[PDB]
């Protein structure tokens, strides 16, 4: 009984902690997508806007 | 034949005593191994669960 339980434990709890570490991580991969996205989303409009005021700035 | 048929019967006391002795170390053999039976189970449980705890908390860290 004692082997047997181990064995159980040990193969299907392995099995589970390979399972579930995937589901996390796959989900962070989107968050890296849609991070990575979004702030070129927020940087593509706002260009040349403010390097008018860096070169006012930079020109004596 | 009366006084070693007394000492047979103290004989029959001592097959008494053995079978008590046998009695007492199956519940006792018993009683011990069903203790580790149970510490080891939530012994091999808690370690392995601890670390695929710890797996998960890293995990999700990095």
């Amino acid at each position: 009984e004692a082997e047997a339980k181990a064995k159980a434990l040990e193969a299907q709890y392995r099995e589970r902690e390979r399972a579930e570490t995937e589901a996390l991580l796959a989900r962070y991969r989107e968050r890296a997508e849609a991070e990575a996205k979004a702030v070129r989303e927020k940087a593509m409009a706002r260009l040349d806007e403010a390097v008018a005021l860096v070169l006012k700035e930079v020109l004596p | 034949s009366k006084l070693e048929a007394i000492l047979s019967q103290e004989v029959e006391a001592e097959i008494q005593a053995l079978l008590q002795e046998a009695e007492a170390k199956a519940e006792a053999v018993k009683r011990e191994a069903e203790e580790k039976a149970k510490a080891l189970l939530q012994a091999r449980e808690r370690a392995l669960e601890a670390q695929y705890r710890a797996a998960l908390r890293r995990a999700e860290s990095a």
